[PDB]
């Protein structure tokens, strides 16, 4: 039996790709609750991973909006191999506006798992007029679209650098371009960049590319 | 919270003009169009028109086109109805109505606004204290009241210690006696072992007459 | 121009499924009708259920459903419960103009026989002062919706100078009733007492006052 | 349970850019029900209300809904000018009609910079190779990128959406894989873009080993 209109909205949301690839870093699955009224504003959360209920979860204090309604959320800590394992995730919500609770389920993208192609392009020649020129890091045939990627030189990240997002390519895998732009003289001198990815099919989660003239 | 609160009711003559207003609140007035709808004394609703958000658009019932006028002002969060050359069959309670965004036409009433066409006066209450004692006390309760008498026209509300006390307050409907008048009574209770402690206010309301009458109610000697 | 037609009444029990229905006089109510339904409560509280033939108002339970039967619009009720007692208007639309129907009272049956609360105020002092008397009467909380009520000076009848309410329905599906007893302060005085007498279902509730 | 929800869409960049195209706005109502026999649109250009709009039959969906669509010719030097257009929908069940307004992001219009770059030295071991086409500093965000190789359309190419970049203007990158036989080959291959601030509103770049 579905919710009438002007009800509370569930949106679940994934850990981040650098969080679930490194064992230091805490990996975290997150509910958010929309629309909830002032007259009803109770939030009761049911977690469960693979059907299983867990108790970990922590609730946020309840945001108020411009809209006049209450932004509340749940953040579960999640074990980073089962999140990559395709585990589960479930985020059940009661609130007394609710005819009957909302379940949202949230797993790491299915299907065969792809490592991506990580290549380095410098400059165009046309480019080198400039005072600024751009190197490229092309990365492609990646699976799923969950990736992290970073322009840094010396163990600095880069000032100015960009990222596409993923792009479905025709093959079913993705691909996208960071670009990061630097004084044209940095490159000149012989300086080395550095392209760094984290992804799950990568072997050890990590590859780095660099690039000098 | 979506509300809406009608005024500008009451007495009017027959042949007379009135205009009521509905203020609005609690979302973007300007999104919405609204309803004006009626019911007459024993009868059913009866649509009266609508208004579009940007008023371009006025819609009626056919046959009420030429004695009400629908208007509304965004910037004050504000529907208006006006009622002209007024007849019998005109006293009804006016609502303003709110659709909802999307669905219901008619999902958000405000309370209404009671319009009497008559040629008779205004007359406002007489307000007398029922008293609370052993002979209005049962187990654990005792009521007290107020006693509204002969006012001309509906309505008359109640509140006690202005608003303070509500749980357990019962205002029964008007008597129309015989006179043309109207009387009522408002009961609150309390509990029994209380009497004794404190003194109380009915808070008695006939916006018709711009009457209030708060009337001191204590327990009997 | 155009008239909606609906049931005037109509029964159900806690559990049953009813339907109300709508019917236009220019012939089969279509989508383009837009049909809404609408619930009144007591304390006139009304609220929108439907709109745009079955789109529901938010907070609207799942058991009302909206629908076009053939040549008509209907609500349909399933799992009826007893506080779904009220009256349920239609309103189609017609080009230019929305018209309600006549509107249909829902009674839920087996709901249980409730007693009336009595309670009877003498005149007040500031009344008496001001040369009236006035005896209230308050009736609450019955059910079904009807009683009687007879008042006696003493033991004796008393018809003269009493007035007395229709029964109204209260928000929790029971009714009250007010019943005023209008005496000159010399007759609240000379008797010994005065009685309210309540009949409900062949049962009565009498309550009496008296100047002393 | 919300009803219909509205899409406002710009003209493609490609129409705005050839005075033998016909630019047009799009106002896409989705999830309408069968409930809702008529869906309105009334369209304004600048606040002013117009009425060349047309609207195309309803539409089924896979997912039992039905799908509204009203189309707004516009004038290329209207959309150009930066002319704002809304779209208002509405029906007796819409008791908030819904509006959307879309027009060319406000700011001086800047020329796409367009670098062919070759496939790394790396990607030579595979069968297949990407020839890369970066289009960069460019205002506003509307393009048409397409490739070529003598004289016919490559289609085997991908295209990232605009990204804003650090400066405010945009940036994007056009992949086309061919063969590596085909690059080895000295095959010559074409990125060519369409962008308002170009001359003749178009540009070409070639790559060949
Ligand atoms: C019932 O079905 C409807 C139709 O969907 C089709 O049928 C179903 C059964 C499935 O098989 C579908 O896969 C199939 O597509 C659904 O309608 C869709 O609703 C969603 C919202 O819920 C719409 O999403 C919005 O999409 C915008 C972009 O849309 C363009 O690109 C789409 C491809 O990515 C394409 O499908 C669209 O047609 C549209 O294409 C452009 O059309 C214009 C006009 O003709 C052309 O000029 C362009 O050239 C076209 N471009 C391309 C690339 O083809 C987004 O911009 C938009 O995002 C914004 O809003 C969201 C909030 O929803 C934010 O999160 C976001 O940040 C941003 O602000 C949004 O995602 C979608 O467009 C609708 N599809 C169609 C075909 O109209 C119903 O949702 C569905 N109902 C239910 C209850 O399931
Ligand atoms: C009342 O207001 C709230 C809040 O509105 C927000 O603030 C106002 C001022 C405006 O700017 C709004 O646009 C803004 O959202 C409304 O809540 C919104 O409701 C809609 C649906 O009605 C939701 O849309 C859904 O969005 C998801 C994707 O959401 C992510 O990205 C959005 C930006 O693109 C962010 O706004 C979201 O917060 C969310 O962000 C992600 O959050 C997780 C943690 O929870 C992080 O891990 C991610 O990294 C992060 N990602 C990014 C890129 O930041 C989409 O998939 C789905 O299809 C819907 O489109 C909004 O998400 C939601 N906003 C918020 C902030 O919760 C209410 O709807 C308003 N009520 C009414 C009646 O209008």
């Amino acid at each position: 039996a579905p919710e009438a209109a002007g009800g509370p909205s569930v949106f679940l949301f994934p850990p981040k790709p650098k969080d679930t690839l490194m064992i230091s870093r805490t990996p975290e699955v997150t509910c958010v609750v929309v629309d909830v009224s002032h007259e009803d504003p109770e939030v009761k959360f049911n977690w469960y991973v693979d059907g299983v209920e867990v108790h970990n979860a922590k609730t946020k204090p309840r945001e108020e909006q411009y809209n006049s309604t209450y932004r509340v959320v749940s953040v579960l800590t999640v074990l980073h191999q089962d999140w990559l394992n395709g585990k589960e995730y479930k985020c059940k919500v009661s609130n007394k506006a609710l005819g009957a609770p909302i379940e949202k389920t949230i797993s790491k993208a299915k299907g065969q798992p792809r490592e991506p192609q990580v290549y380095t392009l410098p400059p165009s020649r046309d480019e080198l007029t400039k005072n600024q020129v751009s190197l490229t890091c092309l990365v492609k045939g990646f699976y799923p679209s969950d990736i992290a990627v970073e322009w840094e030189s010396n163990g600095q990240p880069e000032n100015n650098y960009k990222t596409t997002p993923p792009v479905l390519d025709s093959d079913g895998s993705f691909f996208l371009y960071s670009k990061l732009t630097v004084d044209k003289s940095r490159w000149q001198q012989g300086n080395v960049f550095s392209c760094s990815v984290m992804h799950e099919a990568l072997h050890n989660h990590y590859t780095q590319k660099s690039l000098s003239l | 919270e979506v509300k809406l609160l009608e005024s500008g009711g009451g007495l009017v003559q027959p042949g007379g003009s009135l205009k009521l207003s509905c203020a609005a609140s609690g979302f973007d007035f300007s999104r919405y169009w609204m309803n004006w709808v009626r019911q007459a004394p024993g009868k059913g609703l009866e649509w009266i028109g609508e208004i579009t958000p940007d008023s371009s658009t006025i819609n009626y019932t056919p046959s009420l086109k030429d004695k009400f006028i629908i208007s509304r002002d965004n910037a004050k969060n504000t529907l208006y109805l006006q009622m002209i050359k007024v007849r019998s069959e005109d006293t009804a309670l006016y609502y303003c109505v709110r659709p909802y965004d999307y669905g219901a036409w008619f999902a958000s009433w405000g309370q209404g606004t009671l319009v009497t066409v008559s040629a008779a006066s205004t007359k406002g209450p007489s307000v007398f204290p029922l008293a609370p004692s052993s002979k209005s006390t049962s187990g654990g309760t005792a009521a007290l009241g107020c006693l509204v008498k002969d006012y001309f026209p509906e309505p008359v509300t109640v509140s006690w210690n202005s608003g303070a006390l509500t749980s357990g307050v019962h205002t029964f409907p008007a008597v129309l006696q015989s006179s043309g008048l109207y009387s009522l009574s408002s009961v609150v209770t309390v509990p029994s072992s209380s009497l004794g402690t404190q003194t109380y206010i009915c808070n008695v309301n006939h916006k018709p007459s711009n009457t209030k009458v708060d009337k001191k109610v204590e327990p009997k000697s | 121009q155009a008239v909606v037609t609906q049931e005037s009444a109509l029964t159900t029990s806690p559990g049953e499924t009813v339907t109300l229905t709508c019917r236009s006089s220019t012939g089969a109510v279509t989508t383009s009708n837009y049909a809404n339904w609408v619930q009144e409560k007591p304390d006139h509280l009304f609220t929108g259920l439907i709109g745009g033939t079955n789109k529901r108002a938010p907070g609207v339970p799942a058991r009302f459903s909206g629908s076009l039967i053939g040549d008509k619009a209907a609500l349909t009720i399933t799992g009826a419960q007893t506080e779904d007692e009220a009256i349920y208007f239609c309103a189609l639309w017609y080009s230019n103009h929305w018209v309600f129907g006549g509107g249909t009272k829902l009674t839920v049956l087996g709901q249980p026989k409730a007693a009336p609360s009595v309670t009877l105020f003498p005149p007040s002092s500031e009344e008496l002062q001001a040369n009236k008397a006035t005896l209230v009467c308050l009736i609450s909380d019955f059910y079904p919706g009807a009683v009687t009520v007879a008042w006696k000076a003493d033991s004796s009848p008393v018809k003269a100078g009493v007035e007395t309410t229709t029964p109204s329905k209260q928000s929790n599906n029971k009714y009250a009733a007010s019943s005023y007893l209008s005496l000159t302060p010399e007759q609240w005085k000379s008797h010994r007492s005065y009685s309210c007498q309540v009949t409900h279902e062949g049962s009565t509730v009498e309550k009496t006052v008296a100047p002393t």
